[PDB]
RNA sequence: AUAUUGGCGAGAGACCGAUAGCGAACAAGUACAGUGAUGGAAAGAUGAAAAGAACUUUGAAAAGAGAGUGAAAAAGUACGU
RNA sequence: CGUGGAGGUCAGUGACGAAGCCUAGACCGUAAGGUCGGGUCGAACGGCCUCUAGUGCAGAUCUUGGUGGUAGUAGCAAAUAUUCAAAUGAGAACUUUGAAGACUGAAGUGGGGAAAGGUUCCACGUCAACAGCAGUUGGACGUGGGUUAGUCGAUCCUAAGAGAUGGGGAAGCUCCGUUUCAAAGGCCUGAUUUUAUGCAGGCCACCAUCGAAAGGGAAUCCGGUUAAGAUUCCGGAACCUGG
RNA sequence: AAACUUUCAACAACGGAUCUCUUGGUUCUCGCAUCGAUGAAGAACGCAGCGAAAUGCGAUACGUAAUGUGAAUUGCAGAAUUCCGUGAAUCAUCGAAUCUUUGAACGCACAUUGCGCCCCUUGGUAUUCCAGGGGGCAUGCCUGUUUGAGCGUCAUUU
């Protein structure tokens, strides 16, 4: 009975949440995220996984700081304030 | 209603702190009523007043410290221009226009003349 | 919670998650100038920190309840 | 577009399962799994000789 | 799991808040297309995988 | 002087027209499966305006028969054809 | 012959109904097809001279979606088994109460737990869908309430192991290696009591860190209390660490 | 002869093809050059009178300040003095601020909301203990200051 009777034994989790990705892919016995490669410095991404890159590339988040870069560039990074004409 | 920034600019620190604590007290006292009364919009004005008062405090403080460091270099890492990374790291026009003695002498000697061809 | 007040001389509060028993103790003591016996806390299933506070016999939970304004 | 109908990872099931030999998308449990792709006749597959 | 970590309990609380039907007055707004909370979860039909 | 399927801002087409076109005209890289790398959908259209059927009657009720709005209910929220 | 688009032309057709759809009603051509009448419907479309193409279906165990015959058929038969009356309700084999007959028989159909589950716990209202019959009932639906620690655990130590630093390889992502070829420090004592603390001393060689909810480990019991909580609350009586 | 089966027609069915729409897509051309240790891209958790999402936002939380415009927002109640006005708005613009916990992530670690150390300040009869508040503590590298080490070495002493 390698199928259904065996399937009853699976109750020990291998992966848990990644502090960085929050995807539940943190293989604990190796201490390593599968998606982010969390402990490593740089992000874990590859060129063959086009959809993989598309699911995480920039512009899918909040861009808490990048959104206003274009505005500031257009206005030439002025300083001071308005003048109350 | 609520407070207005323009006349809040005029008062002094102690009045500001006293006003802030009064507003916090009023907020709590109004919150406790909110849970029994089915609906109560007067939250908005109070919270916005909190925001305005805190903002005025912050401007006053930063202005004071800006004056205190006015007119001398090495002022804190967050009062100067937050332009970009590259712009900060690039050369300023002083050195960008720095030229060698030989170059300056040659440019003065033989500048590019302004001429035309008709006759 | 209402039962707790008039029976156990207990107040019930919701407090910001970052607070700790010392902070609740001092905060109550200065917000209501009441003398506090002990503080007992937990986190409700909805993610908010609920704190029971027991006042010494010198004060009455019910008497300060309506003074706070809910009763 | 060049990438039309190819942003997937389908493959054939081969014969022996009383189905067509068209390549089919893997995965499971989402309704899309098991249908066909990559074919000019498949729903959502690439067209014939994509206009260049 | 009676002995659970704080992060797990946090997720617990968020899911408990999210499990809810629509605040009905939404369906009255202008140009509304929402019909039902299509992302409802139930503990018998779809496990969280956390 | 040259390259540019990325970013930002503009202009157009003998292009496709909801099984086509990006996978996604919609709360789409969402719902969902896998321990995982990853895999990945379906789903656009009442009417000019809700004017979205007051009131009566049978029915426990859903509903039905009347009445009524609407140009049309051979448009009744299971809504063009 | 027909189809999607393009240039021109018929000052073409149309809310007094264009496009589409149905019509054992009609006419034209051998045909591809074209044209008309009638119903339905509601907003654009055609003829001719030319241009262009993702342009014509019965099939490919074709692709997607939909629907049949089979058929009210197969079937809904392990785990010994139910019955009477009343109450509730429109409705009762399946809900409740009482009464009776039964089984699990303490290596239980009992009383708690670990992994996992995540509000299923409890209360109120309610039955469109789910419980392959029923359903007033429910682990279903709707709205709410509920988890209290100096002493119970984690945190603390180390095991098999994992893993920085000193370093050495590799073009490189990085690999080895754990006290290793390293200048790898804090500790007591006093001094000054301007005074913070170097200035007086002496001491010591190992040398990060992570790794157990069953190993090692400081300390709490009893009675009562709710719809749901307790060695956590209440009452009473104790103990440990630090100062 | 009925029923039954089959064909056709009207009506009612199941189903959503066809017709007509389109805030989408696809391709082409033009112009521009701007991320991050002053903390980026990304993640978690939170924020509304009545919210689950999308969008926005960070305990100052669908936002505060500033400028412009000049009377709203809307599903329901509320606010109205703010309406010949330093003034509504989920408006536009945007130069001033806040920016939870994270993240290259930086006191040490992290399957935990664990454990430290330093400075200033407040209380607890406290330099040493406990606690509250504020500010601090990564690595490699360059210039410089300060303190050092070596019979590597120079001079100078008695
Ligand atoms: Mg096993
Ligand atoms: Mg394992
Ligand atoms: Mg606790
Ligand atoms: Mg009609
Ligand atoms: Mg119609
Ligand atoms: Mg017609
Ligand atoms: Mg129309
Ligand atoms: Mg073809
Ligand atoms: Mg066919
Ligand atoms: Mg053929
Ligand atoms: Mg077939
Ligand atoms: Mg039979
Ligand atoms: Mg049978
Ligand atoms: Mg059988
Ligand atoms: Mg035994
Ligand atoms: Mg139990
Ligand atoms: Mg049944
Ligand atoms: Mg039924
Ligand atoms: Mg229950
Ligand atoms: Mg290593
Ligand atoms: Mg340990
Ligand atoms: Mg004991
Ligand atoms: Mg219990
Ligand atoms: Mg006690
Ligand atoms: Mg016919
Ligand atoms: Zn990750």
């Amino acid at each position: 009975g390698k199928g259904t009777p065996s399937f009853g034994k699976r109750h020990n989790k291998s992966h848990t949440l990644c502090n960085r990705c929050g995807r539940r892919s943190f293989h604990v016995q190796k201490k390593t995220c599968s998606s982010c490669g969390y402990p490593a410095a740089k992000t874990r991404s590859y060129n063959w996984g086009a959809k993989a890159k598309r699911r995480h590339t920039t512009g899918t988040g909040r861009m808490r700081y990048l959104k206003h870069v274009s505005r500031r560039f257009k206005n030439g990074f002025q300083t001071g304030s308005a003048s109350k004409a | 209603a609520g407070v207005k920034a323009y006349e809040l600019r005029t008062k002094s620190k102690e009045q500001l702190a006293s006003q802030l604590v009064d507003l916090k007290k009023e907020l709590a006292e109004l919150k406790v009523q909110k849970l029994s009364r089915p609906s109560l919009p007067k939250i908005k004005t109070v919270r916005k007043s909190i925001a305005c008062v805190l903002t005025v405090i912050n401007e006053q403080q930063r202005e004071a410290v800006r004056q205190l460091y006015k007119g001398k270099k090495y002022q804190p890492k967050d009062l100067r221009a937050k332009k970009t990374r590259a712009l900060r790291r690039a050369l300023t026009k002083f050195e960008a226009s720095q030229v060698t003695e030989k170059q300056r002498k040659k440019q003065i000697a033989f500048p590019q003349r302004k001429y035309a061809i008709k006759a | 919670a209402m039962k707790k007040v008039e029976d156990g001389n207990i107040l019930v509060f919701q407090v910001s998650m970052k607070a700790n028993k010392y902070q609740i103790k001092k905060a109550v003591k200065e917000l209501y100038e009441v003398d506090v016996l002990k503080v007992n806390t937990l986190v409700r299933p909805n993610g908010t920190k609920k704190a029971y506070v027991r006042l010494t016999a010198d004060y009455d939970a019910l008497d300060i309840a309506n003074r706070i304004g809910y009763i | 577009s060049e990438k039309a109908g190819h942003q997937t990872s389908a493959e054939s099931w081969g014969t022996g399962r009383a189905v067509a030999r068209i390549p089919r998308v893997g995965g499971g449990g989402t309704g899309r799994s098991g249908q066909g792709a990559f074919g000019n006749m498949c729903r959502g597959g690439r067209m014939f000789a994509p206009t260049k | 799991a009676a002995q659970k970590s704080f992060r797990i309990k946090q997720k617990m609380a968020k899911a408990k808040k999210q499990n809810r039907p629509l605040p009905q007055w939404i369906r009255l707004r202008t140009n509304n297309t929402i019909r039902y909370n299509a992302k409802r979860r139930n503990w018998r039909r779809t496990k969280m995988n956390i």
